[PDB]
């Protein structure tokens, strides 16, 4: 079945760092396009950077500029969404996209999915004092 | 077992009847084997008397169980045919309705006589397990019980041995409903596949015997009806080889009570006639049993032309968001934001695709041949959903407003010009069914229309063949324009609606639909360059790239694509 | 007679089958036969020599009717599916003959139902009459002797019961044209429904009738429905009311054979046997009764299947026919007037021009006018009703099809892609055509350079109808698969409708380079485009308007200046 896993970070102060990787299980990261989203929770659902192909396409947010650093894995299918220097504008439930993708164009980002709304569950790193 | 709880699931709204059928059936069953038993009752008593005296009080009796037998056959087979036609009205419904919400790319990959197959031959091919095969199965199980209990009272022990013969014989039938299955699948299948082809020559009939494929077509249809003839066949004898092969089965049991029951009458254990009669009585438990196994081969029969059915009452449809919202006050704002779209996967058709509408403008879009400007329509339209980018209209998301209340505002016309069956008043009727005989007529006399509506032998009310094959291709797309504009919609596309017109008529017709075509969002789509220069913005779409953008001087002053189709016109 | 034919090639199938079935009656009539003498003659006897003596015996004669059983089933079944088969394909042969006036006189959505159900319905009753042909004649005129032969006085009671029966099943035979015939017709209809949102379903969405077409269904089923069980009504009252006859005789047996019997003390035996060997009669009138049911069901299908080749078509090979392989392109119009139905208005009146061989001749004139009408009848593909059409010194009608269309390719205004591949697709003018023919005529229309960047190139998949490519990709095709049989006679009606202008004079110059001295046919409503053309001919209203160059046009005719000032 056609899912996606996002696991990653804890309770950090305003200014540190955290790892978050958003694991594919039937899905390759050579083809399709996964891209994380700053989904708030009782608020709007806003992205973060949609990346697809085998060939990379280079891609960030317009909120926090150029502070979403990301890494694909060509063996272990993980995209690495490493913060630099966190702040409490951004908290709440992020996800991943599923399909509505195939090869290579923009994405300029937000994705359709009919499924439910968006897949690969929504982890809560909240980084406040 | 899939299809099996499925159609025979349809009859849940209807189980307080069945229970009725079951009860008016049971009555005569225990009636109708019972027939020749009622007559040697009333003998036995008028034995000794001969003739009278008792005969004339017993026939009364017999007069009125045959009229009462009459009575409820009839009642129970009026009943039925009711309950029958309507699982049939229902799937055939069900499966009408599925279309209706399935993409548009279903049909255009699958065939147009698949579909009808699956409406008409499969449908009529579970018509026969809804009727009297469902009363004899009723008819057969209280023949089976009441046979068992005749059968036990008489002998304990030699029904023991008709019995264990019993899962051995449900065990091949196991084996040969299965393969019954496995045959009519395919028999339908390639019957689904061979209609598709009746449809296909139909439609376009004088483009096969211009280039005389004739010969061609016959074989076509020759190559796919021996594969027909060559699986019709084994799918038929094995519709019918488990009768024969039953009774080699029931003959074993006629040879075992003869052999277990005669080393008891010869030993001296149950009396000759104990044996003598039983026989009799193992005759009415072997043919209902054998009737509900012959009724199980017909029900796996039925299971693989209901298979065919679920089969698109299973593919995805269309379905509007839970958090759906109506659009209130339609004015037409346009609006793209980098859309990057691919038709066939394999193909990207679209490169960033951008642009913004102003309510009420007059837009155009030309480039050469097999370019991208139809898909731009079609993803408007959302008969296509797409990949990547962002669409609003009238400041909200394509994907936020809902199918229906999107497209209330949205007119088309296609390089296909498509007609129905239906009257040409009807045809013209499309959009806004509340339109008056007004509105119709002085809609025609504007574009040219109703000069050929009154040629017609009927006029108005004259009725169209397959296609609208009636009037050549020009009269056909002048009713699709007057069709678009009865409807009175906000956002207006012609794609191509203005190509089979001769450029005499057109020019008739150039003012005065533009004066309609004020205070509505219009995008025009033609090769015909010198009827495209009223409008405000002008893009220019190049193997599905924006590469001019402005007004039609503008165009002109610079020298590039548009300069280069103007130019090459003369 | 004329469905009898269809049986005379499978009679082997046919002569086999009443052989082996007289073997299968008799083995199972012979059922008690062998379990009387098992024991009476082997248990009652009391010595095991008998018990085994018919005990294994019986398993060998049950053997005969096993085997004859599923024998039987085979050579019914082919039989039947080779009588299905050939009525299929002689019934497709006279469709692809039939016209475009011939879809008004029976319906588009009626012939897809005719080709199938009403063959399948006819395929089942082949089955049925075989499986009853010396079943039945067996047991009914060897079964009446039966009945005299244990009492001759008691088998007069059967007569009485005979007028209420043969009153009964010619009733059902009667009513049984016309009720099923609206079945027939019913199923038509919602072969139309469900056609019309298929061929279309674009137009179907774009204007929200979806709740409309799914009334017109719903009412087309409610129509299907009942008009099914008006006839099935007849079908459930009939069976009931056949018995109750028959039950009528059977207290019947009972009033007579009481008078019967006072003095003879010895025909009281036979009175019991006759009324157990009833049980075996009142079965058999119920399996009969239901293939009655089943005839009067084929008998509104057989009449829909004969109505097919009775009909006539409008366009057929003449008796005094010739074959003419070679064509030069000679085309002559004398005093053509044609109108395409009874109650329609002059199509065409007072058409008199002629056509130079090996010349570019275009064809102009305002919608509706006449000029696809008159393209028609070079080609065959319409009859006149007043003057001739001649091509190569003599008449069209008494040339032989085979060589006339298969020389002379037209393509249409319409044009219709069907399904397969590409090279399959241009393949349709010529068959035999290399590999190299089939490229080069491509390059001429220009689409080869479309088909090159496919992932399969020339078998990539193509759909029915055409919306697996664009509007003008198709209609570019269409060109070249008139190019690929290379005709000396070419008729192109709209060439040029879906093609950008500079497209548009890659493709109009591409065909005079290549074809030096060939009859070229163009329909274009643009006048620079018209210019290239040696002459002109303007058709309005039926009636001819002028021939001839484009100069001397414009003073000698008046409605193709009109064309001259709109586009300028
Ligand atoms: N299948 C048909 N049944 C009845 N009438 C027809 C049919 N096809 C054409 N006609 C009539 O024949 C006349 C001329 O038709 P065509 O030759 O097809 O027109 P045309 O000159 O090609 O017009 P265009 O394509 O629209 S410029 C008209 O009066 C039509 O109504
Ligand atoms: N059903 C389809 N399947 C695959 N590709 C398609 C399909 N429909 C359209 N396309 C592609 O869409 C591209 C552009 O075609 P369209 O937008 O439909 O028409 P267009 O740009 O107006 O071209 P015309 O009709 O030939 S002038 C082409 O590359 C086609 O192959
Ligand atoms: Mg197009
Ligand atoms: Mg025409």
């Amino acid at each position: 079945q056609g899912q996606l896993v996002e696991s990653g970070g804890g309770l950090v102060q305003p200014g540190g760092s955290l790892r978050l990787s958003c694991a594919a299980s039937g899905f390759t990261l050579d083809y399709y396009a996964i891209g994380w989203f700053r989904q708030a929770p009782g608020k709007e659902r806003e992205g973060v950077s949609c990346i697809s192909n085998s060939g990379g396409s280079t891609k960030y947010a317009d909120s926090v500029k150029g502070r979403f650093t990301i890494s694909r894995d060509k063996a272990k299918n993980t995209v690495y969404l490493q913060m630099n220097s966190l702040k409490p504008e951004d908290t709440g439930v992020y996800y991943c996209a599923a399909d509505r993708g195939y090869s290579e164009y923009d994405l300029p980002c937000d994705l359709v999915i009919y499924g439910m709304d968006y897949w690969g569950k929504g982890t809560p790193v909240t980084v406040s004092a | 077992t899939a299809t099996l709880r499925r159609l025979l699931g349809y009859l849940r709204p209807h189980t307080f009847t069945l229970i009725m059928v079951f009860v008016f059936v049971t009555v005569s069953s225990i009636l109708g084997v019972l027939s020749p038993y009622l007559i040697g009752k009333t003998i036995a008593v008028v034995f000794v008397p001969r003739r009278f005296d008792l005969l004339p009080r017993y026939m009364l009796i017999l007069g009125t169980i045959y009229a009462l037998t009459s009575l409820l056959f009839w009642l129970q087979g009026k009943i039925m045919l009711t309950l029958s036609q309507d699982v049939v009205f229902r799937l055939r419904k069900e499966l009408f309705e599925k279309l209706q919400r399935v993409p548009v790319g279903f049909f255009d990959r699958t065939p147009h006589g698949d579909i009808i197959s699956r409406v008409i031959n499969d449908v009529d091919n579970i018509n026969n397990v809804l009727g009297n095969s469902i009363i004899q199965f009723f008819s057969g199980i209280v023949t089976l019980a009441g046979a068992v209990i005749m059968m036990f009272r008489v002998n304990v022990i030699l029904s023991l041995v008709t019995l264990s013969i019993v899962p051995l014989t449900v065990l091949i039938t196991q084996i040969v409903s299965s393969q019954t299955r496995k045959y009519f699948y395919e028999n339908q299948r390639v019957l689904g596949q061979l209609n598709g082809i009746i449809e296909e020559d139909i439609s376009g009939l004088t483009v096969i015997k211009l280039f005389t494929r004739e010969e061609k077509e016959m074989e076509k249809f020759d190559r796919v009806n021996e594969s027909l003839r060559k699986v019709g066949t084994k799918a038929q004898i094995f519709s019918g080889v488990l009768p024969p092969l039953m009774n080699m089965v029931n003959n074993l049991g006629f040879a075992l009570i003869s052999g277990f029951g005669g080393w008891l009458a010869l030993k001296d254990i149950i009396t000759v006639g104990t044996i003598a009669t039983f026989i009799g009585y193992s005759r009415q438990f072997t043919r209902p049993l054998n009737e509900l196994s012959n009724q199980f081969n017909m029900i796996q029969m039925a299971l693989a032309s209901a298979e065919r059915i679920f089969e698109i009452l299973d593919l995805e449809e269309e379905k509007d968001d839970p958090d759906a919202v109506e659009l209130r006050e339609v004015r037409g704002e346009i609006e793209f934001k980098n859309v990057w779209f691919s038709y066939d996967k394999k193909k990207p058709v679209l490169k960033d695709i951008t642009f913004h509408i102003k309510p009420g403008q007059k837009v155009a879009l030309v480039g050469p041949t097999g370019s991208g400007k139809t898909t731009i329509v079609n993803l408007l339209m959302r008969f296509y959903d797409v990949d990547r980018g962002q669409i609003l209209v009238d400041g909200i998301d394509i994907r936020k407003i809902k199918r229906s209340s999107l497209r209330s505002s949205i007119g088309i016309v296609l390089q296909d010009t498509i007609l129905f069956s239906t009257t040409v008043k009807e045809n013209l009727k499309y959009g806004n069914p509340g339109a008056t005989d007004e509105e119709i007529k002085e809609a025609a006399k504007l574009t040219h229309s109703d000069h050929f509506i009154k040629h017609l032998p009927e006029g108005y009310e004259t009725v169209l063949t397959d296609n609208g094959e009636d009037l050549s291709q020009g009269q056909r797309q002048l009713l699709a324009i007057t069709r678009a504009f009865l409807a009175n919609p906000k956002i207006l596309i012609l794609d191509a609606a203005t190509s089979n017109v001769d450029t005499k008529t057109e020019k008739s017709i150039q003012a005065a639909m533009w004066k309609l075509m004020e205070g509505k969002t219009s995008i025009i789509i033609a090769h015909r360059l010198n009827t495209i220069k009223n409008a405000d913005l002008i893009i220019v779409l190049r193997d599905g790239e924006i590469v001019e953008m402005g007004k039609h001087d503008e165009l002109i002053q610079k020298r590039g694509f548009y300069y280069e189709l103007f130019t090459s016109q003369y | 007679k004329t469905l009898a034919r269809y049986l005379k090639p499978y009679w082997i199938f046919a002569v086999l089958a009443p052989l082996f079935m007289v073997v299968e009656v008799i083995c199972d009539l012979s059922q008690p036969t062998l379990l009387a003498r098992i024991v009476a003659e082997g248990i009652a006897r009391g010595d095991f020599s008998l018990v085994l003596k018919t005990g294994i015996l019986m398993l060998i004669v049950a053997l005969i009717g096993a085997v004859g059983g599923i024998g039987c089933t085979v050579f019914a079944s082919y039989a039947s599916q080779n009588f299905g088969a050939d009525l299929r394909r002689d019934l497709f042969r006279k469709v692809l003959s039939f016209s475009i006036s011939n879809v008004n006189r029976f319906h588009t959505s009626s012939l897809i139902t005719r080709l199938t159900n009403d063959v399948t319905q006819l395929q089942n009753l082949v089955m049925m009459l075989l499986r009853i042909v010396v079943r039945a004649p067996l047991l009914f005129v060897g079964g009446i002797v039966m009945a005299v032969s244990i009492n001759v006085k008691l088998s007069s009671v059967l007569i009485f019961l005979i007028p209420p029966i043969v009153l009964l099943f010619v009733w059902l035979t009667k009513k049984g044209n016309p009720l099923f015939r609206k079945i027939q017709e019913s199923t038509d209809e919602v072969n139309r429904v469900v056609r019309e949102n298929l061929l279309g379903v674009r137009v179907v969405r774009a204007f929200r009738r979806e709740e409309y077409e799914n009334e017109n269904f719903r009412k087309a089923n409610e129509s299907l429905r009942r008009s099914i069980i008006s006839a099935f009504s007849l079908i459930v009252f009939a069976l009931p009311l056949f018995i109750f006859i028959v039950n009528m005789g059977m207290i019947a047996v009972l009033w007579f054979g009481g008078v019967l019997v006072r003095n003879n003390q010895m025909e009281i035996g036979s009175i019991m046997a006759y009324t157990n060997y009833l049980m075996q009669i009142m079965f058999s009138l119920m399996m009969i009764g239901n293939i009655l049911n089943f005839i009067v069901r084929a008998s509104a299908s057989a009449k829909r299947v004969l109505e097919v080749l009775n009909e006539k078509p409008a366009i057929e090979e003449a008796d005094n026919a010739l074959a003419l392989p070679n064509v030069e392109g000679s085309v002559s119009f004398e005093n053509v007037e044609f109108r395409y139905f009874e109650n329609t208005d002059p199509v065409l009146s007072g058409v008199n021009f002629s056509v130079k061989p090996g010349s570019l001749v275009a064809v102009l004139g305002e919608t509706g006018s006449g000029k696809s009408t008159l393209m028609n009848l070079i080609p065959r593909l319409i009859d006149p009703e007043r003057g001739r059409v001649e091509v190569d010194e003599l008449d069209v009608r008494t040339v032989k099809l085979k060589d006339l269309r298969g020389h002379i390719s037209a393509v249409p205004q319409e044009t219709v892609l069907f399904s397969g591949t590409i090279k399959e697709n241009l393949k349709w003018g010529r068959e035999d055509a290399t590999d190299d023919e089939i490229v080069e005529a491509a390059k001429i229309a220009q689409i080869h350079d479309f088909i090159i960047s496919l992932p399969e190139g020339y078998d990539s998949r193509v759909e029915r109808g055409g919306r697996n490519f664009s509007g003008g990709q198709k209609q570019r095709l269409s060109i070249a698969r008139a190019l690929v049989k290379k005709p000396k006679v070419l008729i192109l009606d709209d060439c040029t409708s879906s093609v950008d202008p500079i497209t548009e004079k890659r493709i109009l110059d591409g065909l005079k380079r290549y074809t030096k001295g060939c009859t070229t046919f163009i329909i274009t409503q643009k006048i620079p485009t018209a210019l290239l053309a040696d002459k002109i001919l303007v058709l309005h209203e039926g009636k001819v308007a002028g021939f001839g160059t484009h100069k001397e046009l414009l003073e000698h005719c008046k409605p193709y200046r009109e064309i001259y000032e709109s586009q300028f």
